[PDB]
Parts: structure tokens; C-alpha cells; sequence
DNA sequence: CAGGCCAGATCCA
DNA sequence: TGGATCTGGCCTG
């Protein structure tokens, strides 16, 4: 950019594109920390400051030598001022779409705001020289979109803005990118313990920001679909990927899930799952290994991040 | 009729508004999956005998309610 | 360098004094050399030498950080 | 001081920082896995056999009552008197804390097979807060026997924990805390001898007195060369606890102790400063009311621990430990291992 | 092509 | 001869 402004520069006389540090000043508006939000109630073990930028994602993670190694590199959002970012980019768009369902354009009714996060790793990136720990040549990603944006009208509720793209490139808006493995579970749940903290803490809260000269309020409703199913089972307890139990929804085991294979239901959760790692780790009931298996159904592990129970559309494609 | 039955359950859990793009192939999905099972029993018995893959027994079980409950399966795919 | 990178592997193990090596005691020389190697120049491991390693190798800090390996001083002064 | 070369076999990339070596009648097991048990051992115990330096990993079954542990990153040791074996705290591998202590025995054994018995036991009365890098010891005092506890470090209160700063740690309260295992109660005494918290440090036992020295400060981001001896008696009322500071002592974290010989003890290996290797090995010859720490010969290091940042272990109890080497990268198998004879 | 789990074929005290 | 022990098949990446 920098030589197609100066050759144009040269040859036609004028400013036809802008400078580079003219651009650099205009990006800081975009970019989180420019603008001011308030919280009510204050989140839990979440600062109030507004001009967080990009924070390590490490959370200030004990790197001596005395304590377990760290090879990872991470740059994270908060996830709040992220969520600010990306609800002020649309700010046009919002009250486009408020105009559009003919409602008005100063209310300031709740938002309820749904997110779609996905974590998903990569293979073979290549790892680079320079200073910094023994890093492995994986990449885990964190992102989110925002799908669909309601307002409380009446008795009932409206929708104002609807992604028209939801699997496109120009939604997956970046959150947390770490230079780690998806496999190695202790620096995973290391770093990405900080954003579950953050999404807990903002479950049961209100957003008050400053949308084109009317106060209005947000509330967060999130969902995390995006994850393939070798990642939700190292998350979410369940162990391996190829078992006697299969699916991630359902308690069926193979052998009977091949038989009826019509008839299921769903039961799976987060909170039952936490109840059965409970269970298997108590072991109330005075069990063998195999009997305490059976009961607790597969769980053999603390899931610590919310995986609402969906199917993968591309990876359940791949299969077929 | 096998790869008949799998193009036309595809439209269902692939279409990012099923129930304003693929209705006609939604009323049917249930009817579809029994008649995919039975042929897989009993045609293909060779290898769906006491062993099945994990995607085949979610599309052939999961897909109605997770359309119920959230009202779309491919706008919340991971191939964004 | 590829050849400068064996001889240095193998300085680091002092084979003019044991001409039988076993296939154990190679791989554990080419690791410490990989890990100091890191350690002082910061240069990750690679199995296809390119260009930049043969400029970023061909300097008189890597003779001094594999000499810090060899316990004798006629290879450090040869090697020099 | 023989040094001998080990060899691992295919799960080799399951022994991490912070795993410790259990002695049973002879036998070593281990614990501290890496992620969350699989279906090779449910349990997350293993079978630690060394037969002519080869190293094979064969799952150990817990008992029918037993509770399944989570495997403790940076646990307690403690070597209880009937032989039971006592572990306290440490970070699970999702990394938050547990201040739940679980206690191991032999329930049944066969040839060449065991099953072995966690139980869950609550502690009441000044609980100890969650922690990592301590450590604990018994004490056989007129006819009692009864642990005493020592700070380590452990997360921020869920209070000023903020989520920016949320792996941010800082060392434990100075107290001394005091566990009954027969009744799982515990009395806080503060005593004034003690300023600053101490972590990654090694404990000595003897007959009513803990001989704890090193340890690392991190809210000063020193470690001192000093040398702490408690004393605790038990009458029938109130325990009464005193700790003399005592001169001679080093300045090592995370140190490995051995019991080589009756009132003999070992220390081998650790960290002098943040890049320094504590290279040298000490001596510590235990007396009835005397204290001597004494140097021995070094052992003939390899060029691999020599150039190393991180070295790791636990005691395998017949005069030996067991420390490893961070083998390369990922991309031999992660990790070489070493064993190491005292005496 | 790594990685993990399960049903099956040897096998050895 | 009844569990150990490889060993290939199968599941997801
Ligand atoms: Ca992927
Ligand atoms: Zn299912």
C-alpha cells in the first residue's frame, strides 16, 4: 500500500490514497479499547477499566523454573471488549434493521444478543526461529459471530439484524489465537481458562453502552456449536474418539445404537456431565471399575467448557 | 436408492433455513431415516452388523431435534 | 553446511576416539546439538537445510557453541 | 552414585513435571499423569518396573470401595506408619486447585498384581487453603502420631482475582498448620520465628521434630540459604509447637530427598537462581539433637543435564531417584530418563 | 498420516 | 488352559 500511494504520489500530483500513519490513527477507533461500557451488576473477577487492548493469553501464567514449563504463545481479547467491538462495528447495521420492522429509533429496550463461538486447532503451521519457548508447530484458534440480534417489543419479540452469511470468513470474528496443541490439555485449559471465566461472569449481566445517542442495554446468549467432535469429547469428559459409547448427545452405546438406530433421544448436558464426574470421582456406590464405568456413562473427566449438544454439519458430511 | 436417500436427506441438516428451503424434504426426514436403517440392516448387513459409525447414527437419530430446538443445523457449522 | 552440520554432530561425540558408534548414541548426539543449538543461536531443528540456516550456521558463534559441548581443546582449536 | 541411562516404552509421552514415586513393600508406583485417564489404566496409577533399564508402565486396579483420583500435578508426600502413604493438594490437569487429601494402602495382592484403596477423608477446623509445592510430614511424639503441615504457594483469593491476571500466584500464608489423620482435624499456629512463605522446599523427619530447608519466596523472588528446625510435643491438652532457626543451611527449590541409610538423607539436584543449576549434591547426615550437611563427590553428570534448563523427580525410596531430562521437541520421544543410585 | 480403543489370534507359565 | 500380549480393524481428526 505504502508504494502504490507513493507512485500514485508521483505521477498524478495529488492525495488520492492516505498515509500510513493517517491510517493507523483511524484503525484505533475499530480496534477494542476506544470506547466506554459499564457494567450492572460489575462482573465478577473482570476489571471495570474500558482500554484493554490485546493482553497476553496467558493470564500472567507462572513461567519460572520451578513450576510446570510453558511453551505457548498466545495474544487474547477480553472477551467483553470484544463483544463491544463487534456490537459498535454494527452500530449502522442495527439501526438499519430497527428501521426496517418499522419500530422506532430511540428505544432502548434489553438486547438479547446471541453468539456462536467456535475453537477449532490446525496442523503443520509452521513454527518460527526467534526468542521465545520450545513452541510446537500446532495453532489453536478461538472465535465468534454474531447470528441474530432481538429486541423486547410489546408482548412478543422482533428480530433486527440476521447474519446472511453465517459460514462466511467475514463473520468469524477473531477472540484468542494460542500456538499450542489441541491434544495437550493442561496448557489448553491453562489458556482458555480466562475467557470461560469471562463468558460465566457475563451470563448474568448487563451491557450499557452508548449506541448513537440513545443509552441502550445487551444481554449474551451463547452457543458453542463450532466445535468438531474430537474437541468436544476432550472437552467435554467424554474420552478418546472411537469407544463403545459414540454419540456426544445421547447415553446409546454401539451395540444397541447399530440395532435400533431409528429411536433416540437427547440427554447429554454440562451440568449432568459435572454431576458424573462427581459421581466417578466419589464413587458413592462402592464399584468396580467397569460397574462405575457403566453408570457414569463415559464421563471420566471435568468438562470445563460449555459445548451445547449440535452436529457439525461439514466434519458429519466428511464422514458420510 | 441408498445414494437416492442420502441426496435427499442431505437438503435438511445442510440448509441454513430449513424450514423456509427444503420443507417438503423436512416432513419426510423421519420416514427417509427408517428407510435408510432397514436397507442398512438388511441389504448391507455385511457391515452394519453390531458396528456403525458415529455420523451415520446422528444423522439417522439426532437431526429433528436439533432442528426443534435451535431452528437451523448448517448456519452454526465450524466451516466459517 | 549440511556436511559442516554431520562434522559438528559428530566432534560433538568425539569419534577419532571411538570409531564404533551405535545408531542410540547418533540420535542422542544429533539432539543435543539440536537443543543447544536452540539454546544459543536460536535456530529451530530442520530435516531439509535451506539457505538461511547455512548463513545463520557459517558464523563464529557456532564453532563457539559447539566447542562449549567438546571437552577436549585440539577439536575446539581445529574446529576454530 | 551410579548413573545409569533408562529406556521407556510406548508411554513414554504420559510422565510430566510434578509426578512422585510411591514405594509399597518394595514395589514403586507412580502418579501425575498427563490429561485425564484413558482406557489403558482408568485408575491413573501405574506400575513402576525397572529390570535392566527398561521402563514398563502396566495399570495398577484400585479396590471396590476405593474413590477414583484425579491426577495431582504438584501434590503433598507423606509417608504414614499399616504402611499407608498420604497425598494433599495439587493442581488437577484442568488447573484449579483441590485441598481434598486422599490416603493410599494395599487392600489385596496377588502375583504380581495389586489392588489398592483411596479414601476420601474431610478436614475440619482451620482448613488449609488449596496449594501446590508443599510439603507434609508425621511426627511421633509421646506415643502420637500426628502430620504437620507447611505453606506453599496457591492461586489469588476469589476475591482480588481478576481474569487478566487469573494464573497469577503468590506464596502462602507463613502459618503452620497442624492435621490429625486419625480424627481430620487442624489448628493454625501462627508463630512469630516464621516471616516470609517458603515453597518447592524438602522436609526431614525424625522422632518429634521436621528439618525443613531451602524453599523459594516468590513475593521477594529469593530463595534463602537458612535452615528452619520445628519442634512439636503433645501433651493432653493443647499441642505446643516451636521452630528454631538454625545456621548451615542452603539455598535450593525443588530439591529431591532420598533415605539412603538410617539417619542419612541425600539431597541431589534443583535450582540455585532462575537460569543456575544446583549442580552440586549435599549431604545430610541426621542426628538425634545435631545437624551437619556435608558435601559428597559430584556425580559424573551427562553433557544433556549439564546443558539442560529443567530437570524433575520423586524418590523411589531404595536409594534412588528418578529424574528426567526434556527430551527435544515434538515434531527423541519428548523426554529422556535417568536413574540415579545413592549409596 | 498420528492417536486411541476394541475384537481377535497367539502364547506361555 | 486362562488370562497376558501383540495386532490389525475402525473411529475421529
Ligand atoms: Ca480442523
Ligand atoms: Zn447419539
Amino acid at each position: 500500500y505504502h508504494k502504490m500511494y507513493r507512485t500514485v504520489k508521483a505521477i498524478t500530483g495529488r492525495q488520492i490514497f492516505q498515509p500510513l500513519h493517517a491510517l493507523r490513527n483511524a484503525e484505533k477507533v475499530l480496534l477494542p479499547g476506544y470506547h466506554p461500557f459499564e457494567w450492572q451488576p460489575p462482573l465478577k473477577n473482570v476489571s471495570s477499566r474500558t482500554d484493554v487492548g490485546i493482553i497476553d493469553g496467558l493470564s500472567g501464567l507462572a513461567s519460572s523454573v520451578d513450576e510446570y514449563p510453558v511453551d505457548t504463545i498466545a495474544k487474547r481479547f477480553r472477551y467483553d471488549s470484544a463483544l463491544v467491538s463487534a456490537l459498535m462495528d454494527m452500530e449502522e447495521d442495527i439501526l438499519e434493521g430497527m428501521r426496517s420492522q418499522d419500530l422506532d429509533d430511540y428505544l432502548n429496550g434489553p438486547f438479547t444478543v446471541v453468539v456462536k463461538e467456535s475453537c477449532d486447532g490446525m496442523g503443520d503451521v509452521s513454527e518460527k526461529h526467534g526468542s521465545g519457548p520450545a513452541v510446537p508447530e500446532k495453532a489453536v484458534r478461538f472465535s465468534f459471530t454474531v447470528m441474530r440480534i432481538t429486541i423486547e417489543h410489546g408482548s412478543q419479540n422482533v428480530k433486527v439484524f440476521e447474519e446472511p452469511k453465517p459460514n462466511s470468513e467475514l463473520c468469524c470474528k477473531p477472540l484468542c489465537l494460542m500456538l499450542a496443541d489441541e491434544s495437550d490439555h493442561e496448557t489448553l485449559t491453562a489458556i482458555l481458562s480466562p475467557l470461560i471465566a469471562e463468558r460465566e461472569a457475563m451470563k448474568s449481566s448487563e451491557l450499557t453502552l452508548e449506541m448513537g445517542g440513545i443509552p441502550r442495554t445487551f444481554k449474551f446468549i451463547f452457543r458453542g456449536t463450532g466445535y468438531d467432535e474430537k474437541l468436544v469429547r476432550e472437552v467435554e469428559g467424554l474420552e478418546a474418539s472411537g469407544s463403545v459409547y459414540i454419540c456426544t448427545l445421547c447415553d446409546t452405546t454401539r451395540l444397541e445404537a447399530s440395532q435400533n438406530l431409528v429411536f433416540h433421544s437427547i440427554t447429554r448436558s454440562h451440568a449432568e456431565n459435572l454431576q458424573r464426574y462427581e459421581v466417578w470421582r466419589s464413587n458413592p456406590y462402592h464399584e468396580s471399575v467397569e460397574e462405575l464405568r457403566d453408570r457414569v456413562k463415559g464421563v471420566s473427566a471435568k468438562p470445563f467448557i460449555e459445548t451445547v449438544p449440535s452436529i457439525d454439519a461439514l466434519h458429519c458430511d466428511i464422514g458420510n | 436408492e441408498l445414494m437416492d436417500l442420502y441426496l435427499k436427506m442431505k437438503p435438511v441438516w445442510r440448509s441454513s433455513c430449513p424450514a423456509k428451503e427444503c420443507p417438503e424434504s423436512l416432513c419426510q426426514y423421519s420416514f427417509n431415516s427408517q428407510r435408510f436403517a432397514e436397507l442398512l440392516s438388511t441389504k448391507f448387513k455385511y457391515r452394519y452388523e453390531g458396528k456403525i459409525t458415529n455420523y451415520f447414527h446422528k444423522t439417522l437419530a439426532h437431526v429433528p431435534e436439533i432442528i426443534e430446538r435451535d431452528g437451523s443445523i448448517g448456519a452454526w457449522a465450524s466451516e466459517g | 553446511a549440511a556436511e559442516f552440520y554431520k562434522i559438528f554432530q559428530l566432534e560433538i561425540g568425539e569419534v577419532y576416539k571411538h570409531p564404533n558408534a551405535s545408531k542410540e548414541e547418533r540420535k542422542r548426539w544429533q539432539a543435543t546439538l539440536d537443543k543447544h543449538l536452540r539454546k544459543r543461536m536460536n535456530l529451530k531443528p530442520i530435516m531439509r537445510m535451506n539457505g538461511n540456516f547455512a548463513r545463520k550456521l557459517m558464523t563464529q558463534e557456532t564453532v563457539d557453541a559447539v566447542c562449549e559441548l567438546i571437552p577436549s581443546e585440539e577439536r575446539h582449536e581445529a574446529l576454530r | 552414585m551410579s548413573l545409569q541411562m533408562v529406556t521407556v516404552g510406548h508411554n513414554i509421552a504420559l510422565i510430566q513435571p510434578g509426578f512422585s514415586l510411591m514405594n509399597f513393600d518394595g514395589q514403586v508406583f507412580f502418579f501425575g499423569q498427563k490429561g485425564w485417564p484413558k482406557r489403558s489404566c482408568p485408575t491413573g496409577v501405574f506400575h513402576f518396573d525397572i529390570k535392566q533399564n527398561h521402563l514398563k508402565l502396566k495399570p495398577a486396579i484400585f479396590s471396590k470401595d476405593s474413590c477414583y483420583l484425579p491426577p495431582l500435578r504438584y501434590p503433598a508426600t507423606c509417608s504414614y506408619k499399616k504402611h499407608q502413604y498420604i497425598i494433599h493438594g495439587g493442581k488437577t490437569p484442568n488447573n484449579e486447585l483441590s485441598d481434598k487429601i486422599y490416603i493410599m494402602s494395599v487392600a489385596c495382592k496377588n502375583n504380581k498384581k495389586v489392588t489398592f484403596r483411596c479414601t476420601e477423608k474431610d478436614l475440619v477446623g482451620d482448613v488449609p487453603e488449596p496449594r501446590y509445592g508443599h510439603s507434609i510430614d508425621v511426627v511421633y511424639s509421646r506415643g502420637k502420631s500426628m502430620g504437620v503441615l507447611f505453606g506453599g504457594r496457591s492461586y489469588m483469593p476469589s476475591t482480588q482475582r481478576t481474569t487478566e491476571k487469573w494464573n497469577s500466584v503468590a506464596d502462602c500464608l507463613p502459618h503452620v498448620f497442624l492435621i490429625d489423620f486419625e480424627f481430620g482435624c487442624a489448628t493454625s499456629y501462627i508463630l512469630p520465628e516464621l516471616q516470609d512463605g517458603l515453597s518447592f522446599h524438602v522436609s526431614i523427619a525424625r522422632n518429634d521434630t521436621v528439618y525443613i530447608l531451602g524453599g523459594h519466596s516468590l513475593a521477594s523472588n529469593i530463595r534463602p540459604a537458612n535452615l528452619y528446625r520445628i519442634r512439636v510435643d503433645l501433651p493432653l491438652g493443647t499441642p505446643a509447637v516451636n521452630c528454631t532457626v538454625l545456621p548451615g543451611g542452603i539455598s535450593v527449590s525443588s530439591a529431591i530427598l532420598t533415605q539412603t541409610n538410617n539417619d542419612e538423607f541425600v539431597i541431589v539436584g534443583g535450582y540455585q537462581l532462575e537460569n543456575q543449576k544446583r549442580m552440586v549434591c549435599s549431604l545430610v547426615s541426621l542426628g538425634d539433637n545435631t545437624i551437619e550437611i556435608s558435601e559428597m563427590e559430584t556425580p559424573d553428570w551427562t553433557s544433556d543435564i549439564k546443558h539442560s534448563k529443567i530437570w524433575f523427580g520423586s524418590n523411589m525410596g531404595n536409594g534412588t531417584i528418578f529424574l528426567g531430562i526434556p527430551g527435544d521437541n515434538k515434531q527423541s520421544e519428548a523426554f529422556y530418563f535417568y536413574t540415579l543410585r545413592c549409596s
